[PDB]
């Protein structure tokens, strides 16, 4: 039969599973709902692993336990009282013989090792991919680093002097491939003249390239500290969520850049070359699966400066409107074709962000912290588990690298660009819409000749590649 | 067959803006939501004996993509300018929403109505009057929502469709 | 999307953890800090077919082997990895390869035989000796080295080949 567990009364988590401290959705037991104490148990569960639900836990249990109280509780759970001798055992004590302590042998195999070393890999991951609490409350992690170094016995002994080393590596804290990365692509702009970089005189097979690798970088520094109980959007959001900032904050300025290049050039000509480079550029990033690039493009022409440039729409070729054609589709329907295109191609690609932001968002808010029954409060652990399915798929698309060199000059161009330059945001986007009047003026006014701006040639070399030996 | 509003939820972030579409579109009954799940922003409904289906965009949480709302406002075809009754800078930041708006549409006249929300217990710091003042300057509905007990949601909504219809 | 459940076995030491991780990272880790289980998703398309790998890499410390059966019953197909400088972790091949065949209760499960470490010139596994053994269990053999990316693509989306014509 099943091995019988320590008294209730002196260990808590072998209470037995009831309505009252533990829901199961309708082959492992997916949980709706349960006690802190039900959750911990099922964590480091000695039947089996759920590696998943260590993932879902440790992202998302600041919301119902604080860490101090995690932690006390795991400590709690690995302390499991071995049971007394058996009736056969003390038999052959009295004759002074060596018992055979058949059920105290089963239970430290099938119950207290597997628990305890499941009360150690929740260690090793809350160590591994969740150390900001340790490096936001000193005195946690003394507790952890105690708590791992005093661990005695055997069984453990490989993962707890392993585990004592990754902390200690943490505290004080390459890529290969299979290929080489393509050339380096030139344009008018030569390597170096960093003067001179501009929009259409750095090649767009390279605008692209190197914008990708940034809103790559910029897309795998968030983590979900950043994410989980939406502190994006509140008060404290520069404190929480920086790195999430720091990538949308990038996303806008590209966006303007774009808008600025566009109704800045007020020569109708110019202008039409201006829109063709940039959906050349948009093209690139349809083929890296840059979604963030692709949108900054979407973004910039459907804005209400760029959107009224029926002037400029019409000299543009065809082949190029059903290119931002179909990128405009991506958006439509709440981003149905976006969806499914992301889930289809293959990897590296980088994803746009706000979507993932809208669904976390909704689902914290849509969703109660806790289920009421029979009396008691559980902790609704569904909803946290909706929001870690989206965390989990955000880490899944920050694994990949791009195959691409950086050029640190023109890397350095985009980091520092600003459309804005010190002008607030509602007074640069009057600007820009000012300026939309002013090259294309609403009907019946006539349109206005204006005088070129560019003194270099304005013939793309196109977004095929080359490659010399 | 039947008519499709294209409705847009423009407001500040951080102050309980997406619990007005949530509210709305949920199992009015069960406390419960998945976002992800297609069309959980669709709704068929009936608005003074006429049925019709409500397609509803709401980007609470993409707030700081700034550069990203004129493509968002311009698939609507009406608005919902929702403020915080406890927070006064969402209250002031509407007329710059209703000027983007008009812009987008390239209209003077759209469709909108003027949502006061409540979503908390802190201190009410607008009151019901200023906010009457500012969408009567506008010339536009005002309608106040609690984000817990679904009070006014209906209202809300149902108001702009109307509007929308009486255009 | 079709889904496969990949778990990555064998004896402690042979790279199970610095294969996963350079498929998933292409990062070598350099490291040994023993496992107890992880698991990682990965989109990819193989034969023009999208699909999502669920990958969990477990522990090979024989600490570790009574906790074995727990995942066996959820993996679909196996990488049964010994490296190629240490003759004991080929030996323990067979015994990981019996516990499979018992758990699914099937003398058909995917599998593919990797053998590790080929970046490292003093081998003491021939090549020969392992294909035989392959070829004994009715799957493939495939070298690799976590270190340089030799074989390690080929290893996990040849098991996604197995398992989908399964
Ligand atoms: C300056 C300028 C502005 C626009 C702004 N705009 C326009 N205009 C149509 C003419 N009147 C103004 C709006 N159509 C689109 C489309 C679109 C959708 C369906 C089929 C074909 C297309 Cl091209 C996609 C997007 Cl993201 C922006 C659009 C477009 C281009 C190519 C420009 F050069
Ligand atoms: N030269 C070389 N070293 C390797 C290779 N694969 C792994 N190693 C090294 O071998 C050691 C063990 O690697 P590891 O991946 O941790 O092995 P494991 O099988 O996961 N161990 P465990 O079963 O305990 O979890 C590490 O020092 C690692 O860098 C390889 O292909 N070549
Ligand atoms: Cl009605
Ligand atoms: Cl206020
Ligand atoms: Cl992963
Ligand atoms: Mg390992």
């Amino acid at each position: 039969g099943q091995m019988r567990l320590p008294s209730a009364d002196v260990y808590r988590f072998a209470e037995p599973d009831s309505e009252e401290n533990i829901i199961f959705e309708e082959g492992i037991p997916i949980i709706k709902a349960g006690t802190v104490i039900k959750l911990i148990e099922r964590l480091t569960y000695h039947m089996y692993a759920d590696p998943n639900f260590v993932r879902t836990f440790l992202t998302t249990y600041r919301s119902f336990c604080k860490p101090q109280e995690l932690l006390s509780l795991i400590i709690e759970r690995f302390e499991i009282p071995e049971p007394e001798p058996t009736e056969a055992d003390r038999i052959a004590i009295e004759n002074g013989d060596q018992p055979l302590s058949a059920e105290l042998k089963r239970f430290r195999k099938e119950y207290i090792q597997p628990v305890q070393l499941r009360v150690l890999n929740v260690c090793r991951h809350w160590v591994e991919h969740h150390f900001y609490d340790f490096e936001r409350d000193a005195y946690l992690l003394q507790r952890m680093e105690e708590f791992i170094g005093t661990v005695r016995g055997k069984a453990m002994k490989k993962w707890v002097e392993s585990i004592t080393k990754i902390i200690q590596r943490k505290k004080i804290a390459n890529i290969t491939f299979q290929s080489s990365p393509p050339t380096v692509e030139w344009h008018i702009s030569r390597p170096g003249h960093i003067e001179t970089f501009d929009l259409l005189t750095l090649h767009p097979i390279e605008i692209a390239r190197q914008l990708t690798l940034l809103e790559s970088d910029l897309y795998r520094a968030v983590q979900p500290s950043e994410l989980v109980g939406s502190v994006w959007t509140k008060e404290d959001k520069e404190i929480n969520s920086p790195n999430l900032l720091k990538m949308i904050r990038h996303t806008t300025n590209l966006t303007l850049w774009f808008e600025k290049c566009i109704v800045e050039t007020e020569n109708l000509e110019e202008r039409v070359a201006v829109v063709s480079r940039i959906i050349e550029i948009l093209q690139v990033f349809q083929e890296l699966n840059n979604f963030n690039g692709v949108l900054e493009v979407v973004s910039a022409m459907n804005s209400s400066p760029v959107y009224r440039l029926d002037h400029t729409f019409e000299q543009i070729p065809s082949r190029q409107k059903k290119i931002l054609e179909e990128a405009h589709e991506l958006s439509e329907d709440h981003y149905k074709k976006y969806l499914a295109k992301l889930r289809s191609i293959n990897p590296p690609c980088v994803p746009f962000f706000g979507i993932y932001l809208t669904n976390i968002l909704k689902t914290e808010e849509g969703n109660p912290e806790v289920l009421k029954r029979h009396g008691k409060e559980l902790i609704n652990f569904s909803k946290r588990r909706k929001v870690a399915e989206i965390t989990g798929e955000i880490q899944q698309y920050q694994n990949q690298p791009y195959c691409l060199r950086v050029e640190s000059d023109i890397k350095r161009f985009f980091e520092n660009l600003n459309p804005m330059g010190n002008s607030m945001e509602k007074e640069f986007t009057d600007y820009l819409f000012n300026k939309s009047l002013e090259i294309e003026p609403r009907n019946p006014k006539p349109l206005p000749r204006f005088p070129k701006k560019y003194s270099y040639p304005l013939k793309s070399p196109g977004v095929r590649p080359s490659n010399p030996r | 067959g039947m008519t499709e509003y294209k409705l847009v939820v423009v407001g500040a972030g951080g102050v309980g803006k997406s619990a007005l579409t949530i509210q709305l579109i949920q199992n009015h009954f069960v406390d419960e939501y998945d976002p992800t799940i297609e069309d959980s922003y669709r709704k068929q409904v009936v608005i003074d004996g006429e049925t019709c289906l409500l397609d509803i965009l709401d980007t609470a949480g993409q707030e700081e993509y700034s550069a990203m709302r004129d493509q968002y406002m311009r698939t609507g075809e009406g608005f919902l300018c929702v403020f915080a009754i406890n927070n006064t800078k969402s209250f002031e930041d509407i007329h710059q929403y209703r000027e983007q708006i008009k812009r987008v549409k390239d209209s003077d006249d759209v469709p909108m109505v003027l949502v006061g929300n409540k979503c908390d217990l802190a201190a009410r710091t607008v009151e019901s009057r200023q906010a009457q003042d500012l969408a009567r300057s506008y010339g536009i509905p005002y309608i106040e929502t609690s984000a817990k007990t679904r009070q006014g949601v209906e209202d809300a909504f149902y108001t702009l469709v109307r509007e929308i219809r009486q255009h």
